[PDB]
């Protein structure tokens, strides 16, 4: 009872957190206070509820956690020109722009978190005339997004970029997963008015294998140079190519060239690429084409265990 | 204060009023390690002085030492009314009123010896006598024969 | 490691990963004293610090005392499941589990009392019948009888 | 038994007391002694009937 806990407090996580204490606070008689905290570096590990490690401390202070009552947020880092020079072309902000089709995917993009949009409209008056999606309702369109974050900003993102009458559509049960059920209720308006419609889903999460053939080239290079290389081709930290986004086919061509991109003087002879479903077991050794095609909903991503190369 | 012990078994004696001892300084100030007994700070730049220090319990020279245990090692009263002499190769256990064994189960190897009478699951060793077929259900004559 | 005793006669803790303690620091330095354990020069210069000290364990208020022997000396666990209670003129020995007596020949200086089954030699005492001569070897009816 | 009450002993109430000891106190053999209060503000403020 009656103890006064100062700012700038070091608690620590187990997996060494160093989070912060923002308001200084002092004990109610209760026993029970909610503290205020924040995390010292960008990269930030997200944490477990536990006791956390008590760094600096009053003669008083016993023990802090983490109850489930608490709102978590999440961080925001690693901006590299890279991310810019693949951005230009399809994060055209056209703030000044919003009933249109460019502009909801660049208007969604700027929340935070979010990695890639898709937005594909049906311009007709039958169904199924989009690339890879059913329709329902006619004159409408459907929405796609990854990395999703919490629901309120993008649905804000989403209400503000749009002006038709009914666009809004759910696809069929051939589809990402909506995120909600009947709707996703924004509730303010401008007007003030208590209108309340938001739809959109989620990407399928596939994954991919990648093998490969190759010459030996001017001296020995090692196998994790080629993994490392088509890894981080997938995902998308390359100059230009974004790697593999939802919506994004395989390609065995595109793959050997960022491959000749990485690492020069490998001569390669052969390469295959396939994909696999969620979760499913490893594909058997004839199912290796030349190229693969993917929908609008399909998100595939590639580890290091699953590019395998036995040069000549 | 001190009390011995590591990985769960300790000593403590039942000190009171009056008690002496010796009582030492620690280095720095050891309140907020006395709260959480793990890693913490300073609590004030106060250093080697008596406020936050550690007592140890001495008796001094206050005992009696029997004459038998002169050259063993005893844990007793300050009388020696009880003892529990730890000789080089046996013990002896001194109780002058009455000793118990809270055990379920004792076990022994070897040859035991009494000196009294016995008292077993309520009765009694020292006078028992079994009753036989003939002459019927009559009683033993007599009680504990070598 | 402090481990009190002389003459022979020595204390030991079991002592295991994250047992807590205090730490005294030498004056000089003893390396060459604990390489042989006789007198010798000291080795360096530094003087006063932890580099060459000694530990003494300690258990502080982690353990628990039960409500009988909150007058008496107890040796214990830190739950007190075994316990030795050198009270001021009885002894108690507590454990839950066995106690055993592991020198081959006992001795007892008065009644001995027990409250359970016996067992010597491999046989029971609690019920025991001894042939006779008529009739012929027949067992003893019954067990034991006051 | 022979305690040495000191002075400025806090003692709260459940409605936020926050109360000091105006005169020191020593402790007798009886085991029970009388101090004295003082708000540690300038409101009204009203003791419940038991100690909290």
């Amino acid at each position: 009872r009656s103890q006064t806990r100062i700012s700038t407090g070091s608690r620590v996580q187990t997996p060494a957190g160093a989070i912060f204490t923002v308001m200084s606070d002092v004990t109610i008689p209760a026993g029970g206070v909610a503290t205020i905290d924040i995390k010292s570096q960008e990269y930030g590990n997200i944490p477990l509820p536990v006791g956390n490690l008590i760094i600096i401390d009053g003669t008083i202070g016993w023990s802090g956690a983490k109850v489930i009552a608490s709102t978590r947020v999440d961080p925001g880092s690693r901006q590299m020109s890279d991310a810019e020079l693949k951005n230009a072309r399809v994060n055209r902000l056209a703030i000044q722009g919003r009933n249109s089709t460019m502009a909801i995917k660049a208007y969604v993009s700027a929340v935070p978190n979010v990695t890639s949009v898709n937005v594909i409209e049906n311009n007709t008056g039958a169904v199924q005339v989009v690339n890879g999606v059913s329709f329902t309702l006619p004159y409408a369109v459907w929405v796609c997004v990854a990395g999703n974050p919490d629901k309120q900003a993008v649905a804000d993102a989403l209400w503000a970029a749009h002006n038709g009458g009914t666009p809004w559509d759910y696809g069929a049960t051939n589809n990402g997963v909506p995120v909600d059920g009947p709707n996703g209720v924004p509730v303010r308006d401008p007007a003030s008015g208590r209108k309340y419609v938001v739809k959109w889903t989620t990407p399928i999460m596939y994954d991919g294998y990648v093998n490969v053939t190759v010459q030996q080239g001017s001296s020995s290079v090692a196998p994790e140079a080629i993994q490392n290389a088509v890894v981080n081709y997938a995902q998308g930290k390359v100059e230009g190519e974004e790697g593999l986004v939802v919506g994004a086919s395989l390609s065995a061509f595109e793959v050997a060239g960022a491959i000749a991109r990485e690492i020069p003087g490998i001569y390669i002879k052969l390469c295959q690429v396939a994909c696999v479903a969620a979760g499913s077991p490893a594909p058997a050794p004839g199912d290796f084409t030349s190229e693969y095609v993917m929908s609008a909903f399909g998100q595939a991503t590639i580890s290091v265990g699953n590019v395998r190369v036995t040069f000549v | 204060v001190i009390s011995m012990g590591a990985g769960g078994f300790h000593i403590s004696f039942p000190i009171q009023q009056g008690d002496i001892g010796w009582i030492y300084a620690a280095d720095r100030d050891t309140s907020q390690f006395l709260e959480s007994l793990s890693m913490s700070k300073p609590n004030t730049g106060r250093i080697h002085k008596f406020e936050h220090g550690l007592f140890i319990p001495d008796v001094f020279r206050r005992y009696t030492i029997n004459s038998e245990d002169s050259a063993a090692m005893v844990i007793q009263s300050t009388s020696g009314a009880t003892r529990i002499s730890i000789r080089g190769d046996n013990i002896k256990i001194t109780a002058p009123s009455n000793v118990t064994v809270d055990t379920p189960q004792a076990n022994f190897t070897g040859n035991v010896t009494i000196a009294n009478t016995l008292v077993v699951n309520g009765i009694n060793v020292n006078n028992h006598g079994h009753l036989e077929n003939n002459p019927p259900d009559a009683r033993t004559k007599g009680g504990m024969i070598a």
